[PDB]
């Protein structure tokens, strides 16, 4: 809304200097033809100086990420609960912007690095923008937010040569990790396949910190934000993620925008977990501490609203680089709590946009104006772009009549603190006791994986631990490791030849909870969007025929259908040369194209082998609808997930199960 | 000294760039003697874009105002009543920097406008730099800080003409005063010849806050600071201050100027006010009170050290 | 006019920046008498704003002030130049000028001696124009390059800061002495023109030759002449003086006080007009921005009328942040080869980012056109567009080849002008045409009325007399006589230097038209004059008068105030407040004798407001009949010049009002023999 007044048509006219003269901007003014410049070439220098001032500092963390705009819309009256503005109406509808990130890269860094991810989302209220700026994983690594610039050094290059790029696979982040043990939760949770998520649209989002809801007569509960994918959970393989980060490093950006464009906006339930004030300590961990969950057994979810992202930004930078989220931006019935992380998130998010705007005026960006008036005296400051009317900016005043009016829990909505709260003991800078379980929650998130999803997360330790230079960071990695479990602390030190150390069981258990694991979810509830690759040949008219048919067969249900061949014509997509098994979540080799299988200037050597052969490895559902070419693939005809079809409409009732099947986990080996 | 480290000589020497290179900077390079300046004389752009960018934003309180290099000595080893490293010894010098200023005007404007005056004062420790960001007057107006754009608007020039200049002589100012009833120990002191003090060495500082010390075995004391000026106490009289404004109104900056040249420079003893923590209420006000003070019937002034100013800066911007 | 913009705060309930309704009164804290809390965002983003409200201040011109208003063309001036603004009879434009002083920073008094800015900008219907305009029409130096040196010497000594907004210290004179440039400058600064009355009664200049282009390619030499319908006027410097620590906004109050009274200010917008074989005809080069061409060989043309009608609403977000280029040109103008100018282009466009911190500037409400920009500049800090283009290069085809380029021939573009051409080597060398830096500034003296050549000389006396260094006094005087043997003789005189022996190489006899205040007649209007009415409680009938007085004064437009000991109804200021700098012209009322000691004033104040304004060259008098007891007390004669005394308030007000017009009674000031 302040947004369509922004918007700038460039779509006819002449050339303008930034002041409305018309100019040119193709030839600079010289002393004669072959002469030198003028400084007095204005049309020159504007043009330039803009150029050279296009770049504002990336985000400190999170610079890599991609935006779009939506809606949520409430399900209900839930004044019972809050007395939030925006939730207080069933069917109440309200703009919103979510920004979705990795955390350590910087912004050219690859969608596909294995990281923890951003979720941040903007509702801009009739009472005010409410943030809730969260991540894909419940649980955060550190307990105390003065901590984290040491966290974050540790994760990002290492600071003489800025090496590696967009990964914890490196000595100073394996250091931090086992010196600084309330780390194993959110590790293992990076570690899973939750570190290399299929799309933002197959991922959830987390408040991590428990907030409260207060309602007007100023009671006050617990909850926990989690945002539930309508799309379903899925991950990619960790090679597969590898392969990607170099043949598209905008993989998640393109997932979505395209999704998007075809009218297939994400959506997730927005849902709380709500417990009473008095159950802070009940549930054998601290609510204060961002490394816990509450597990669903304990509080179950309550559904407050849909959030779908259904329209693409206009301008990347001046929406999805210039929003800058807060978790000060709250609003009348939310309020927070005395987690220590979060407390100190409330001080960086206000100051560090002064960083990247270079001014104090970035409310006044589009992207973060309310959608309501503003009353108040700020004045002045750089890039000021209001004409303020009151000449009398202070209160108490007369001049102004007493306006604006101090807003607070009785008088005109005002946010009020939940006025339960109280502090009591000394000024201490100490860490509570009851933050002291380090080890037990990452053992129940690992107890709750499937077998397949433990060697996954086993094999992404065994990688990244197997880089690490230091023999004796790599020992201290496995004393901590060991903590959670023997038996990961030995199936990792296996691949690293060291030995674990003898199992020490303060915190074993044998616990699980429910709705963390990303195998046990079950096949997708829709497969929308999903890509079908079909490799076919130019050299045969009945593969292109087959592949057509099959086209129209598979588009139908709402997949994303390509043609592979030789070269570009009617009906083809994409020649085999740019083609790559990580562009597709199914591969179907038509039987036309057999000889393929078995050189040519147009794509490297074996390319339509290895792109049905990556496929399979990776767990997709792969096909030949028409075998020799499984046999050059040594794939198996009686394979899960392995398709072998001469009809047409029999493949692909087949095909598409295999598609929400997702991933074909059989094909992985497991230790012992 | 950080600051001998990073003096530059220009009292020899031909003209360089600022990457070393020998130039002129007298004419610009031009297509013909009565030619157009040509994009390529970089001698000309190094040069201009320096003065382009030679400003920075003033500070938002207390932009008039002047600064000296000075020592100061302590009087006593006082580990009884503090850990602080600079006093823990008789005769032990530390290195200073004190600036003085006004509060309202903006940094062009007079010297010897009435108002509030700041004394702020660093000492450079061997634990580290420590500042007193004090006071003329011992009190201030207002008694939370989330106030002090609502006071500062209100004394500074009206928003839509910028009028008036270094003054509380207007509408809005009297405004807030009249309806924030705290401001009223301030008002009658900066209504006081405290408001226009005859020189920045005519003048106390006042760290106005309560403050703790604190002692090596976590005891703590509560106290208030003042600089107690050994040369006198003086102010003007508001018809020779409203005149001096126009004549002079470097006069405060150029009086610290000539004081330090002629090797009279200002000294101010360095005391406190001592309380025990059991005394935040006992003298019918309550010590976190920044529009109270302590009078000195009640609590006695202890003399810490020698504060002395005696070198002026080298280049005013700079330091 | 800016009103898009406006945000109302005149009813409502206290928001944060992001509209959630707030409190800002108290901090939040952990009990009672507990310290502050850390999650207190309305504390943090209310003291974050503060703590960033200032920006940096002009490099110079810091201290200024400005107002919107109206160009109205007076003809069709398609014959002379394309632009656009000047192309049909009453075509009419919005502006908004700012003026300033030179030296001083952000506080300093207007009523400093210095050059003065007039900067304009017209919102054109293509594109923004400005000319960025001084109140003198030569400059300093001659060549861009030496802005900093000038600048460097003439603001505060840079070890202490001293003295602030003044020329009268060693450096500023050390450079006019060694750089002989500056001289024409230095003698207009050094004239009433350095301290001018108020922003309404000086003229602008643009100082440099400029081209009028026409849509045809042909172009003319021109220079811009603003010239005041109020009619010019000066302070003495003794006044100058006292109102700048009695009044440092004089200035800016006087224009918002006559635009709020329907009395803006307006000028005639003039050029003259030469032909490009004139550029070295008249015995100087066009292109050195240190010489006028003197009226007798060019005439003005009035081209259109300037007023200036309102006041801004928020003077940060306009006047503040209002950021003048000459690089703003439109289709019909262009540059010459003035090096002074040249530099100019470049030090305007740069500026900015240090006084906005991000590259954006022109999108700030003051800054923006009037018409759409289509372009293709993109991002940067503070980028408040949302562009629709997403293919912003050229040449594009997936734009459809758009923006267009603008030229001479499509699109109505700017254009060099098609005559103008460069020849010779690549130099870092000064024209000899250059060379004479000193006729010039003896034309200006020789201009002057006696008494206006007395006060020339009086302030350089007065500067002078405070440089320290003995080796600059001599050489400021070895200049000075190059221009006038009997300058430097009577300057000489209170330094107690001997001058040097006259050199005649550059003197002659020569003057030129309307370049005097003293000899420019009276004042064309004296609406907005300022009246003192000094009175007393003590007398009914003092008060009586005064209210008759006020009566018959404010019918001719002049704005009165009575002063008395004390305010009640009908009494605008007391004595303690009341300065003879206040005021135009002062009448005491003849009941009020007596006051001719108390707490309500300093000792002899009202004595003193009416003695100052006598010796300051002021109309005086007293109404009523008797007048000895106040015009003895205050040594003035009966029968002087510009003195009043009448029984009438009628018969009183009509002399005392043809004295207002005079302004300035010179036969009270002393001249050298
Ligand atoms: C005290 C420092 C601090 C701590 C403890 C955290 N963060 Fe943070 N975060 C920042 C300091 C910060 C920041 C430096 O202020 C950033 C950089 C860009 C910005 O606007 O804020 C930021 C950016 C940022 C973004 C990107 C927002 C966008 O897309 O523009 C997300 C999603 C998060 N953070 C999420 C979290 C979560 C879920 C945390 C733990 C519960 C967390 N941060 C702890
Ligand atoms: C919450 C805001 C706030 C409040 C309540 C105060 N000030 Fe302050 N003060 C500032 C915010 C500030 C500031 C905006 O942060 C300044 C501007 C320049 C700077 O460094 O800090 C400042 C500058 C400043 C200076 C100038 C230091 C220098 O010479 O560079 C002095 C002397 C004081 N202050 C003294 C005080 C005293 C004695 C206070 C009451 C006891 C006080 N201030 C309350
Ligand atoms: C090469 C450097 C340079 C030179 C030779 C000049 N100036 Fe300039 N002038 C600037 C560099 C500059 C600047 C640093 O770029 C300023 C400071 C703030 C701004 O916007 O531009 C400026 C400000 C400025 C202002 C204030 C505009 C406002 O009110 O905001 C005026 C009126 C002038 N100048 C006028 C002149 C005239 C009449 C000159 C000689 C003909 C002149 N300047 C030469
Ligand atoms: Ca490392
Ligand atoms: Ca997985
Ligand atoms: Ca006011
Ligand atoms: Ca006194
Ligand atoms: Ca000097
Ligand atoms: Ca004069
Ligand atoms: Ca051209």
């Amino acid at each position: 809304s302040p947004l369509a007044a922004y918007e700038v048509d460039d779509s006819t006219g002449y050339l303008t200097s930034d002041v409305g003269g018309p100019i040119q901007d193709q030839t600079s003014l010289k002393a004669g033809i072959r002469g030198p410049t003028l400084l007095e070439d204005f049309m020159f220098r504007q043009k330039i100086q803009h150029f050279d001032h296009e770049r504002v500092p990336e985000r400190a963390v999170h610079a890599r990420g991609a935006g779009a705009h939506g809606t949520f819309t409430s399900y209900a009256d839930w004044s019972n609960i809050t007395a939030a503005s925006f939730l207080n109406a069933t069917g109440k509808q309200t703009p919103v912007f979510v920004r979705f990130s990795t955390t350590a890269g910087s912004r050219g860094s690859a969608d596909t690095a294995r990281d923890v991810h951003g979720f941040a989302t903007r509702f801009y209220t009739d009472e005010g923008n409410f943030d809730i700026v969260g991540n894909n994983i419940p649980v955060f690594f550190i307990q105390d937010a003065i901590q984290f610039p040491d966290l974050i050094h540790s994760v990002k290059p290492r600071p003489d040569n800025e090496i590696p790029q967009a990964a914890t696979a490196h000595d100073s982040a394996w250091d931090f990790f086992s010196q600084q043990p309330s780390t194993m939760h959110t590790l293992f949770w990076a570690m899973s396949g939750h570190g290399i998520p299929r799309s933002y649209r197959h991922m959830d989002g987390f408040g991590v910190h428990t907030f409260r809801f207060v309602k007007d007569d100023g009671s006050s509960k617990l909850i926990k934000w989690h945002f539930k994918s309508r799309q379903g959970k899925a991950s990619l393989v960790w090679e597969e993620a590898q392969v990607l980060s170099g043949k598209n490093a905008d993989f998640h950006r393109q997932d979505l925008w395209d999704a998007i464009e075809s009218g297939n906006g994400p959506e997730w339930d927005v849902c709380v977990q709500i417990v009473d004030e008095s159950q802070a300590q009940a549930f054998g961990f601290d609510l204060l501490d961002p490394t816990k969950i509450i597990p669903e057994e304990y509080a179950p979810l309550t559904k407050l609203g849909l959030l779908k992202l259904d329209r693409n930004p206009t301008n990347y930078f001046a929406e999805t680089e210039q929003v800058m989220f807060q978790p000060g931006h709250i609003v009348r019935g939310i309020d927070f709590t005395e987690d220590p992380l979060l407390q100190g998130r409330l001080f960086s998010y206000l100051d560090t946009q002064l960083n990247r705007n270079g001014g104090p005026n970035f409310e006044q960006l589009p992207i973060n104006m309310p959608r309501v008036p503003i009353h108040n005296n700020n004045r002045d400051g750089a890039g000021q772009m209001f004409i303020h009317r009151n000449k009398y900016p202070y209160t108490p005043n007369t001049l102004n009549s007493g306006y604006p009016r101090q807003a607070n829990q009785n008088a005109g909505r005002g946010f009020f603190t939940a006025p339960g709260r109280t502090a009591s003991g000394a000024l201490v800078r100490e860490v509570s006791p009851t933050f002291n379980d380090h080890w037990s929650q990452p053992r129940l998130f690992f107890n709750s994986l499937t077998p397949v999803e433990q060697q996954f997360l086993v094999n992404a330790m065994r990688f990244e631990i197997s880089l690490v230079k230091s023999e004796e960071v790599k020992k201290n990695v496995l004393t901590q490791l060991n903590r959670v479990s023997h038996d990961v602390a030995v199936r990792v030190a296996a691949a690293i030849g060291l030995g674990a150390p003898d199992a020490d069981d303060t915190y074993y258990h044998n616990n699980k909870t429910a709705g963390v694991s990303i195998v046990g979810s079950g096949p997708l509830p829709t497969i929308k969007t999903l890509r079908v690759g079909i490799l076919a040949t130019t050299s045969e008219s009945s593969a292109l025929d087959q592949a057509a048919q099959l086209r129209t067969r598979l588009e139908k249900d709402g997949l994303v259908v390509t043609v592979v061949a030789e070269t570009l014509r009617e009906g083809v997509d994409q020649t085999y040369s740019t083609a790559d098994a990580t562009g597709f979540d199914g591969v179907v080799v038509v039987d036309g194209a057999a000889a393929l299988f078995a050189s040519s200037p147009l794509f490297p050597t074996g390319r339509p082998l290895q792109i049905f052969v990556d496929a399979y490895r990776w767990g997709k559902p792969v096909g030949v609808c028409g075998s020799e070419v499984l046999d050059a693939a040594d794939v198996p005809e009686d394979g899960d997930g392995v398709y072998s079809e001469e009809s047409v409409d029999m493949f692909v009732e087949e095909f598409e199960k295999g598609l929400a099947t997702f991933r074909f986990t059989d094909r992985f080996a497991l230790d012992s | 000294s950080p600051l001998a480290a990073y003096e530059v000589d220009d009292s020899t020497g031909y003209l360089t760039s600022d990457v070393g290179g020998p130039i002129q900077d007298q004419t610009s390079l031009k297509a013909g003697i009565r030619g157009p300046t040509l994009l390529e004389d970089f001698m000309f752009r190094q040069k201009i874009q320096h003065f382009d960018h030679e400003r920075v934003p003033e500070r938002a309180v207390h932009a008039r105002g002047a600064g000296a290099h000075g020592t100061f000595t302590s009087y006593a080893d006082w580990s009884n009543i503090t850990a602080a490293s600079f006093l823990n010894a008789t005769g032990k010098q530390t290195p200073v920097f004190v600036r003085f200023s006004t509060t309202a005007g903006s940094r062009g404007s007079a010297d010897t406008a009435r108002d509030v005056h700041g004394f702020a004062t660093r000492f450079y420790t061997d634990e580290g730099n420590f500042d007193i960001v004090g006071n003329n007057i011992p009190v201030f107006f207002i008694q939370d800080a989330i106030q002090f754009p609502d006071l500062i608007h209100s004394v500074k020039p009206r928003p839509d003409n910028e009028i008036p200049q270094a003054a509380t002589a207007h509408d809005s100012a009297w405004d807030f005063f009249s309806q924030q009833p705290s401001t009223m120990h301030t008002l009658f002191w900066a209504m006081s010849g405290h408001g226009i003090p005859r020189s920045y060495r005519h003048m106390d500082g006042f760290g106005v806050h309560t403050f703790r010390f604190v002692k090596d075995d976590g005891s703590s004391k509560l106290i208030k600071w003042h600089f107690k000026s050994r040369q006198g106490k003086a102010s003007l009289v508001w018809e020779e201050a409203q005149v001096l404004s126009g004549k002079n109104a470097d006069f405060h900056r150029q009086d610290l100027w000539d004081a330090i040249e002629s090797g009279n420079g200002p000294e101010w003893d360095v005391c406190v006010q001592i309380v025990d923590e059991s005394q935040a209420q006992a003298f019918g006000f309550d010590l976190l009170d920044p529009t109270k003070i302590i009078p000195e019937e009640y609590a006695p002034l202890t003399k810490l050290g020698l504060l002395k100013l005696d070198r002026n800066p080298t280049n005013y911007f700079a330091e």
